[PDB]
């Protein structure tokens, strides 16, 4: 029983669609629970200036209440069926679902359907939200590695909607009316936009009829005037440094243009992240740790963690990597990291790109494992790719990366290019722009 | 054989400040070789009147060489 | 002194671009010329004054020293 | 919030390659870099071709001046040389022996013993033309001034430790070395000849 | 077709190697064209007056 | 001791980039040749100078065969007299300085290898002494054999004047005017005290060249770098 | 080829289990009796410094061989620790097994622990400590245990900071020897054929074997100065694989434990509405449920104001006795069951929660209960039992611990 | 983690040249430092280079500085290239002075000290260099100026002749001033690194004058591409010379040979030394003049003592501004009547400019500073 | 009182204001300022950081403010008086203690 | 070979709670749990 093998008998992704646009996705197993739920292309992107946090708004509310059932009796049966009910936003994504016992299903169906749809909205429920909002944004300037990110994001795409934080300025949270909500929701919760996903212990054919039953009444048309279809984003070579010696380690987060969702480079550009791979101070491994970064890291204690990332939008994305360190080390911190992409541009080698392809082939195998995981690739898959991709055709497109490919590769976004910067705290040394734009090429 | 040198210091000689410098040399020419011992000699008022002539050379001597 | 321990800054944000995403001569005669005519204005009465002296005294001296070596009428 | 912060307005600074929002940066990338990559090569040939030259001037000095070139080289007239007769010169602070040779001087040193010698040369190798043999007037053990016309082998004698040289120049019964030393040399019109 | 600069950056100037090489060869044609070039500026502006000039009427 | 300083007059060679006049040179040499010579050492400048310059190879070896000179010693310990050479300088007239004091009644002529560069004023002031002997205004006269000059230090000159109509005629059949032999001799001893000259102007133009290439593009090189400073905006956000 | 459970006992005392599911991926789990529990008063911390001390040097491999090759084949090891069992556990794709099997059995049966390397490691205790403690709910169940025993479940999981620097080689050599042993062991797989893991046990996992936890009542209070106090008051409750222990999973699910909904108000959370109804300034309050081999803890844990902490006690606690007097009706233990047998079923859903299960009952029973073996009990839970779970913890002499500004905190004879 | 942090040689290189914290504002005025070494290796260069062709022997000296300009390959490029550099220097090193004072940079006290040593040590070299071609003004210029120390009571004359190894400046004075003019340059060299090493200390003020230290940039690549700018336009400067016009800041009475009898008109140092010859012959008394001379120079010593502002910089500060110009148009003052004969209306000036000179730094600039300060309530 | 007339003048000739400048950012540090600054509560420190950071800025591009945004006459705060006047009165006891 | 739910740093600032919505789900249920590991960064679970 070999992993070749394997990958030919993992279950098969289901996919069917309704006569307004909503697509019904499924994976099946004998199992006694399940997860399903809606996924959306809505999110900070496709909101302007003057709505900006709106779908955040929205996302507080959505569990508040519906016309079906007023106020908490939403949460009530939510909890006494013993099912677990939770949603996410990112820029380009919204997302409400649920995880129930296989035999409630049905219902489990009809719940997610009278949240998205039928959502009360309320006046009192909007202005305790508004409070609610305004002290979350109070937590997030506490986290270092949000407020980071955030400013990556700000600098890199500046001047467009992914600039824009997914929860909006505090000025947007204390004026956004209920009227501002309901047209927002309207716009872009429509059913050729949406998805109905569903992993567990679940026929197909069932989850096809209890969409019929309850997401018939989504909106599947546009008006004359205006249809949603996202600008590309313009990505600057830029740096936000915001000093702060009050805080006691720095945080830097640094990138360059990555492809975005569709391109299939994103491949041989994991294979690459999986090298750098990732580090902190918890970390059995140390000096012997096989990723140089990691292991120089270690040894000197330069940082306290670090992760490469590669973050996917449409038409764009982030790829680089996040670190956290000592006041004194920021400066040897972007040189080594720098170094690390360097040589992999130029002078990558067989056996640790096919390490690389190990970790990544093992990444993805095991991170898709229980529900809801699956549920979620099977959503975001169908709105990001327009399909699920077997695991099976993952495994070959990895099995065609070597050395040569993931030199080409990150020659083609690393080498020579102009990366965003974003530093917080005591970030002193945190190297001149001009320097780290110099330390994007070798003399050789 | 004619020096165009000579022909161009006759012609810068009757100009208007060459004319009046030349009037000013005169003067103590027949102001000391008429009055009898006085150490007193006309180096100044020729060299006033030889500046104001060999500026005006120069600026056009050099045509005909 | 290293950079790292130079000094104490609390809450300054600083914004900026990539050369190769910025002009090396934005506004190079539009703003260029009227800052340098504000910056000549702001200082010229400072250095200027001292070297018209210079020049005054220079020619005054020159002239004197020739008007000195000629023969007096008398 | 810090959600507050957006990042200021960039235009008036931006290249135009770049003012557009809604277009991607990547397209113009490639020319971006060209035009400002070309500044700093045109900059740096340039940069070459004087460091060239001030190199090269400088490396011009330390070789020999024009007055160290004027006393390179001596020509000689050969008219005024008689058939038989060596003439002296001053050559680089050196006596320098010309000698018009006869037919006879000619066959006599053509058929010598080549390995007898102490320095083994024929006299087709140490000469341009037969009839003259141009030498350095320098005796080359100890540093003397060969006279003409005498000696056991009838050419050149030294009355200094007891060298004979024959008629070509070369050492035939001595202490010294190495042969009279045979300069480098061209006639020019069959009439002169320019040592050096 | 990309732009003009763009063909002489993906050409000559990405890989340092390269880049070094253009510079080395463009030295040799500039020195060459620079020297020339000037020259006739200068012996233009001299017409007549170098013995480069007069050197035919004693030989 | 009134002073009258010479006029600028248009050299041939008064231009930035303008070159030496080289059939000038060939003309002032004979200046040199027919009457200095005989007075005035030129001890810097020998006969090989000449070529590529004023003269040939060929006529330069002939004009060093027509002069004397001292050489020696031969193998007999005896200082002969030969005919010159390329490799001889231009001979003095005397065999020293007090020599010279003799033949021209105390006054000692200067050596004119760098006369231009030892005067100012340079050839404007040389031209000037020449073609400016004239008669003495009223009140003067010096000792006998003391000439009257304008444009001589102390009014007063030394040296007989040297220079006058037809003093020579010309090898390539210029009309020997005194302003006309002025000129050209001038224009030799411009070269003598300067040989560089020609070298050093077309040095000139090529460096003003490069310059204009390489200032505005390290300029440029100094901007762009610049540029992520002169853009930055800072913005002060206290809690 | 449709596949369940299969499971070994070998006469040598330890369990083989495994289901062969031919997914891609392999996780291998060997569990040992060998948690906090184990250590005296003289080793104490030893388990703490042996969890992070696998990928030292083993005998038959290196020290940097543990590390590369592990991550060649882009795997990985892990290795969890709770008061009564150690968990060693290695994942990768199923084709290098036999080369992560081979690293786990070198890291168990036969570690060096050289004394430069033991000494090397001994500042990671104090890393890995203070990074643990920087959640606050560390603090409070590790001081809970703290209070509430005498001896075994006492014992905190990580080193306490008198014996940072000085566990010594003898020592971890001592716990391993002493509690790694065939009689404590189980070897749980998935992905991976039963009769090969076998065979590995019993050429490799054939080795020669090696208190009563007293419960005492106290009280451990942490003064800080947090605006938020973190507050924990328990009784002993049952030991699993006890009946009773079923009675208080119901009875935590009938007063609530932990939240539903996002960013939801807990509707049928009896606790945290009863506290709600008081006091409505930032807090959380859930039933607090631990289960042990020989006993167990019941209660609450707070977290509520500096000045609110008096409050939100007495009301949490007066929640209970009117569960133990009687105050509870079907729909409410119908709901509080439904929430269980759901939860239950969900953390074995993952293949990672499910190896867990399997390798958990295996020490503390004697093979695999199925999930609908287990919820078949659920259903078995009686509301007498619930209500006797409730008095029993009512009347019960009490153990609390807490940490923040404990000014309006009271202690537990002012209850 | 690089080797450029750690090669104890780099180490050294990368502090001081690359990543030294500069201050993001410091105008063209800084750029003096960078092209004082430079003038200072060109020097070096050059100088070398003329040496392999020279001789110290007083009657072949003369002939052999001719030789290199007629006869050696490009050597008269070498030559001119070396005197236009001579001037090229002091134009650098009284700009650069001129920034340390309006500036108030002299506040960094042992780089300001070390660098009148420099100064000095610049002077010297400068004043033995023009002595070697042996023309009249190098003759005659070191035979006045050397025979100054003769006003020294007691000893002053057997000092002289002790420089001069005889009774004039003869055949011993012209080898020694070559021995020594060749083994200067290799002093200034060591003192200058000791000068940047006491400027490392505190790092750069800049044209405020308030402390940098919250606006630092990396030397490189900032201020690496400003002093290749600099370099650029301090070879055009030198080249316009060389090239345009070399004789123009020298002396045509340098192009006659050294004669012990014929004395030139109107005998002077070159340009640079003109101002504090000025000052000597404003005061009538010899050992006077030479006091004065000396204190003109030695009075830089002073000024960090003489600072009364409150404020470091001149820029916030208008009547000091004014009195500084005011010091920099008598300089320029003095340089004038420096290069004048001894008569009418030269004398009455010099005497005046010498006056105000002394009276600007002593008196008027310290007052003006408090003046200043009163102004502000402080 | 009088001169009240030239202390308005002279500020404005001075020209800190045109960066945004107070006079106390302007005095130069020797010992006893360093202390004074070391003594500024946060807000004041802070202040005094971006406003030199702010000038020096300017400062490198020889620009200046806005004329709206000079400082004003009357505005400037001596906002350093109190601390210096202490460090200073505190070393002049140390120095007579000494003796 | 996946980082974990949380990049682990020492000395670094707390991360502050100002509601009931951030505050649910921190109150402790069941004992603790520790894992370390080779790849995933070290976590301590109720
Ligand atoms: C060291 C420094 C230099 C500097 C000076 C000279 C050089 C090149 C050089 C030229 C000659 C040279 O010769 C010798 F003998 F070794 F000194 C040595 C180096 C480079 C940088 N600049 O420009 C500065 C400018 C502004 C502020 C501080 C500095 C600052 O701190």
């Amino acid at each position: 029983a070999t992993y070749a093998q394997a990958l030919q008998s993992v279950p098969e992704t289901q996919v069917s669609q309704l006569d307004n646009g909503l697509r019904v996705a499924s994976e099946q197993s004998s199992q006694p629970t399940c997860t399903v739920g809606v996924w959306i292309d809505a999110g900070s992107r496709y909101e302007s200036e003057k709505n900006n946090g709106a779908g955040y708004f929205v996302e507080h509310l959505a569990f508040k209440g519906t016309k079906n059932r007023p106020g908490n009796a939403l949460e009530k049966e939510v909890e006494s069926m013993g099912a677990h009910l939770n949603a996410y936003s990112t820029r380009e994504h919204t997302a409400y679902y649920i995880k129930a016992l296989s035999k409630d299903l049905p219902k489990a169906v009809e719940l997610l359907a009278d949240i998205v749809q039928n959502c009360s909205l309320e006046d009192s429920q909007i202005e305790k939200e508004r409070d609610v909002i305004l002290q979350e944004l109070q937590e997030n300037d506490t986290s270092m590695r949000d407020v980071v990110f955030n400013y990556l994001h700000a600098t890199a795409f500046q001047g467009t909607p992914l600039a824009q934080s997914v929860e909006g300025p505090s000025e947007n949270v204390r004026k956004l009316s209920r009227a501002d909500l309901t047209e927002y929701l309207s716009r872009h919760y429509k059913a050729p936009r949406m998805v109905l996903a569903a992993a567990g212990g679940l026929e197909h054919r069932q989850l096809l009829d209890l969409a019929q039953k309850h997401f018939s009444g989504l909106s599947g048309t546009y008006d004359e005037e205006t249809v949603p279809t996202l600008s590309p984003c313009r990505f600057t070579g830029s740096q936000i440094c915001h000093r702060e010696d009050g805080l006691p380690l720095a945080h830097v987060a640094i990138a360059v243009e990555g492809p975005g969702w569709a391109h299939p480079d994103n491949v041989a550009l994991q294979v690459a992240n999986a090298i750098i791979g990732h580090y902190d101070c918890t970390y059995g491994g140390g000096a012997h740790l096989s990723s140089p970064l990691a292991s120089i890291a270690a040894t000197n204690k330069l940082c306290q963690s670090f992760q490469t990332f590669n973050i996917c939008y449409a038409d764009t994305g982030l790829l680089g990597a996040h670190f956290v360190c000592d006041h004194m080390s920021i400066d040897d911190m972007m040189f080594v990291l720098q170094g690390q992409w360097m040589r992999l541009c130029t002078s990558a080698t067989e056996s640790e790109v096919l390490r690389g392809k190990n970790l990544l082939r093992n990444a993805l195998v095991s991170h898709l494992d229980g529900t809801t995981p699956v549920c979620e690739d099977i959503g975001r898959s169908l709105l990001t790719y327009g399909r699920r991709i077997p695991l099976a055709e993952w495994e070959s497109r990895i099995a065609e990366v070597d050395a040569r490919v993931v030199r080409e590769v990150c020659s083609k976004y690393f080498y020579d290019q102009c990366p965003a910067v974003a530093g917080f705290g005591p970030i002193e040394q945190l190297p001149d722009y001009n320097r780290i734009r110099s330390g994007m090429f070798w003399l050789r | 054989l004619v020096d165009p040198l000579t022909t161009v210091r006759e012609q810068c000689e009757q100009l208007e400040k060459c004319v009046k410098a030349r009037e000013r040399l005169e003067l103590c020419d027949e102001r000391v070789s008429s009055r009898s011992q006085t150490e007193e000699d006309c180096t100044e008022e020729l060299l006033d009147f030889l500046h104001a002539r060999d500026h005006c050379v120069a600026h056009k001597l050099f045509n005909s060489l | 002194r290293q950079f790292g321990h130079l000094t104490r800054v609390r809450h300054v944000i600083t914004y900026s671009l990539s050369p190769f995403e910025q002009r090396a001569f934005p506004h190079y005669f539009s703003k260029g010329i009227p800052n340098v005519l504000r910056r000549t204005r702001a200082c010229i009465l400072r250095v200027a004054p001292p070297f018209v002296a210079f020049y005054l005294v220079y020619t005054w001296g020159t002239q004197e020293f020739e008007k000195s070596k000629r023969k007096n009428p008398a | 919030s810090h959600t507050d912060i957006k990042v200021p307005d960039f235009s008036d600074y931006r290249r135009p390659e770049v003012l557009d929002s809604t277009k991607s940066s990547k397209e113009s990338s490639e020319a971006r870099k060209g035009f400002s990559y070309l500044v700093t090569a045109t900059t740096t040939v340039g940069v070459a071709y004087a460091a060239k030259n001030v190199v090269s001037q400088f490396v011009s000095s330390m070789s020999a001046s024009a007055d160290v070139l004027a006393m390179s080289k001596i020509e000689i007239k050969l008219s005024d040389i008689p058939e038989g007769k060596n003439m002296a010169f001053k050559w680089r602070g050196k006596p320098l022996f010309v000698r018009h040779r006869t037919k006879k001087e000619i066959d006599q040193e053509a058929a010598v013993e080549v390995s007898q010698l102490r320095d083994p040369q024929h006299d087709l190798e140490r000469v341009k033309k037969p009839e003259w043999v141009i030498l350095i007037g320098v005796c080359t053990h100890l540093g003397c001034v060969p006279i003409a016309n005498a000696g056991d082998f009838g050419g050149y004698y030294c009355p200094c430790h007891g060298s004979h040289y024959d008629a070509s120049g070369r050492i035939r019964k001595g202490p010294a070395p190495l042969n009279l030393e045979v300069p480098s040399y061209e006639f020019t019109s069959d009439d002169m000849v320019i040592v050096g | 077709a990309p732009t003009l600069t763009a063909r002489l950056y993906s050409l000559l100037f990405r890989r340092t190697s390269t880049f070094a090489l253009t510079i080395v060869v463009g030295a040799l044609f500039f020195e060459r064209a620079f020297d020339q070039g000037a020259d006739a500026i200068y012996e233009h502006i001299n017409e007549g007056k170098l013995w480069k000039h007069i050197k035919h009427k004693y030989e | 001791d009134l002073e009258l300083h010479p006029p600028s007059y248009p050299w041939s060679h008064r231009g930035l980039l303008s070159s030496l006049d080289h059939t000038s040179i060939r003309r002032g040499f004979q200046v040199y040749k027919q009457v200095c010579s005989s007075c005035h050492s030129m001890d810097y400048v020998a006969y090989r100078h000449l070529v590529g310059v004023c003269y040939t190879e060929d006529e330069a070896k002939a004009l060093a065969e027509e002069v004397e000179v001292q050489d020696g010693p031969n193998e007999d310990g005896e200082m002969f007299m030969r005919p010159g050479k390329l490799s001889d300088y231009f001979p003095k007239p005397y065999p020293n300085p007090e020599a010279a004091r003799a033949a021209n009644n105390g006054a000692l002529p200067p050596d004119l290898s760098y006369i231009v560069r030892a005067r100012h004023g340079g050839e404007d002031y040389v031209f000037s002494l020449l073609t400016g002997y004239c008669e003495p205004p009223t009140g003067v006269s010096l000792r006998e054999g003391l000439y009257f000059n304008p444009y001589f230090p102390g009014q007063a000159i030394g040296m007989a004047p040297p220079i006058y109509n037809e003093v020579l005629e010309f090898d390539d059949g210029t009309p020997a005017t005194m302003s006309q032999v002025a000129k050209d001799v001038c224009t030799f001893l411009r070269w003598a005290a300067e040989p560089e000259h020609d070298h050093r102007k077309r040095m000139g133009l090529k460096m003003l060249l490069m310059m204009g290439l390489l200032l505005p593009l390290v300029y440029a090189m100094k901007r762009h770098k610049w540029s992520v400073l002169k853009s930055r905006k800072l913005a002060y956000r206290p809690p | 080829h449709p596949q369940d459970l299969e499971f070994t006992r070998l006469p040598n005392g330890l369990v083989i289990a495994s289901l062969e599911n031919y997914a891609p991926a392999s996780r291998i789990g060997l569990f040992i009796k060998a948690g906090s529990r184990y250590e005296n008063s003289n080793n104490l911390g030893t388990s703490h410094l042996l969890r992070l001390a696998s990928s030292l040097t083993t005998k038959g491999a290196s020290s940097f061989k543990i590390t590369r090759g592990i991550e060649a084949v882009g795997g990985k090891l892990s290795v969890t620790s709770t008061r009564e069992n150690m968990a060693y556990t290695v994942e990768c794709l199923r084709d290098d097994v036999d080369i992560l099997m081979e690293f786990l059995l070198n890291v168990t049966t036969a570690p060096e622990f050289r004394r430069w390397e033991v000494a090397a490691l001994q500042p990671q205790l104090r890393i890995d400590k203070a990074v643990a403690l920087q959640n606050p709910q560390a603090h409070v169940i590790e001081n809970l245990h703290a209070a509430a025993y005498r001896n075994a479940l006492a014992n905190s999981l990580y080193c306490p900071d008198y014996r940072i620097g000085k566990v010594t080689p003898v020592e971890l050599h001592d716990y391993v020897q002493n509690h790694f042993t065939s009689a404590r062991m189980a070897l749980i797989g998935l992905g991976v054929s039963h009769p090969v893991l076998k065979q590995v046990a019993e050429q490799f996992l054939n080795i020669r074997g090696g208190a009563k936890a007293k419960y005492h009542g106290g009280e451990i209070r942490e003064q800080n100065g947090d605006s938020l106090v973190h507050a924990a008051l328990v009784a002993e409750s049952a030991a699993i694989g006890s009946a009773e222990a079923n009675a208080f999973s119901v009875l935590q699910h009938v007063l609530g434990a932990g939240p539903h909904v996002k960013r939801g108000s807990n509707a049928t959370s009896s606790l945290y509405q009863a506290v709600a109804k008081g006091v409505h300034q930032p807090f959380d309050v859930s039933a607090f449920n631990a289960s042990y081999s020989d006993s167990g803890l019941f209660g609450f844990y707070t977290i509520s104001q500096a000045a609110s902490a008096g409050d939100v006690i007495k009301a949490a606690y007066n929640q209970v006795k009117t569960i133990a007097q009687g105050n509870l009706s079907n729909p409410d233990v119908q709901a509080a069951k439904n929430k269980l047998k759901a939860g239950y079923l969900m953390s074995v859903e993952s293949s990672e929660g499910f190896l867990d299960e399997v390798g958990s009952q295996a020490l503390a029973a004697g093979s695999y209960t199925p999930p609908s073996t287990v919820l078949q009990q659920i259903d078995a839970v009686a509301d007498a039992d619930v209500i006797n779970a409730a008095k029993k913890f009512v009347s019960g002499r009490k153990s609390m611990a807490a940490s923040g500004n404990l000014g309006h905190t009271p202690f537990i004879d002012e209850l | 983690t690089n080797i450029r942090k750690s090669h104890p040689l780099m180490k050294i290189v990368n502090n001081a040249f690359i990543d030294l914290p500069a201050p993001s504002n410091i105008s063209s005025w800084w750029n003096f430092g960078s092209l004082l070494g430079i003038c200072l290796i060109l020097q070096i260069l050059t100088g070398l280079f003329l040496a392999m062709h020279y001789t110290s022997d007083t009657t072949t000296a003369f002939s052999s500085v001719t030789h290199i300009c007629r006869d050696v390959n490009y050597g008269w490029i070498i030559r001119y290239m070396h005197a236009n550099g001579a001037s090229m220097f002091f134009i650098c090193l009284y700009m650069h002075v001129g920034r340390g004072l309006y500036y108030g940079s002299y506040t960094f006290l042992e780089t300001w000290n070390i660098g009148v040593i420099l100064l000095l040590t610049v002077m010297a070299t400068a004043f033995m260099g023009y002595v070697l071609p042996w023309g009249q003004m190098s003759f005659w210029g070191a035979t006045v100026i050397t025979n100054l120390l003769s006003a020294i009571p007691y000893i002053g004359t057997n000092l002289v002749e002790w420089i001069w190894g005889g009774f004039s400046v003869d055949k011993a004075t012209l080898t020694r001033f070559f021995a020594f003019h060749f083994i200067l340059p290799f002093i200034i060299m060591a003192i200058a690194m000791v000068h940047l090493l006491f400027l490392h200390e505190t790092g750069s003020n800049n044209p405020t004058g308030i402390s940098s230290d919250v606006d630092k940039i990396p030397f490189h690549p900032y201020y690496t591409i400003k002093d290749i700018l600099g370099a650029l336009l301090l070879i055009l400067a030198l080249m316009l010379l060389v090239l345009f016009a070399p004789d123009l800041l020298g002396d045509p009475d340098n192009y006659t040979p050294a004669n012990p009898l014929n004395t030139p008109p109107h005998i002077k140092p070159e340009w640079y030394f003109l101002f504090a010859y000025a000052i000597l012959r404003s005061i009538p008394n010899k050992l006077g003049g030479v006091l004065a001379l000396a204190f003109s120079i030695l009075i830089l010593a002073l000024i960090p003592l003489l600072h009364t502002s409150k404020q470091r910089s001149m820029m916030f500060r208008p009547l000091s501004q004014c009195l500084f110009w005011a010091l920099v148009a008598d300089l320029l003052t003095l340089t004038w009547i420096g290069g004048q004969p001894v008569e009418h209306p030269y004398i009455t000036i010099g005497q005046l400019a010498s006056v105000l000179y002394f009276l600007l730094i002593l008196v008027l600039m310290p007052t003006a500073g408090t003046i200043e300060n009163k102004l502000l309530k402080w | 009182r009088w001169l009240e007339g030239i202390r308005k003048w002279y500020y404005n000739a001075a020209g800190f204001n045109k960066l945004g400048l107070m006079r106390d950012d302007t005095i130069h540090e020797n010992d006893d300022v360093k202390e004074a600054i070391r003594r500024l509560p946060e807000n004041l420190y802070n202040d005094r950081v971006f406003r030199i950071k702010r000038a020096l800025d300017l400062s490198m591009r020889q620009q200046i403010l806005p004329k709206e945004q000079w400082t004003k006459y009357e505005e400037d705060k001596s906002y350093l008086e109190p601390y210096l006047k202490e460090v200073i009165r505190e070393r002049k006891e140390r120095e007579e203690w000494a003796k | 070979a996946v980082p974990a739910t949380s990049e682990s740093p020492v000395l670094d600032l707390k991360r502050s709670v100002l509601c009931r919505e951030s505050l649910r789900g921190q109150a402790a249920g069941r004992p603790l749990v520790a894992s370390v590991s080779l790849n995933v960064p070290a976590s301590v679970r109720y």
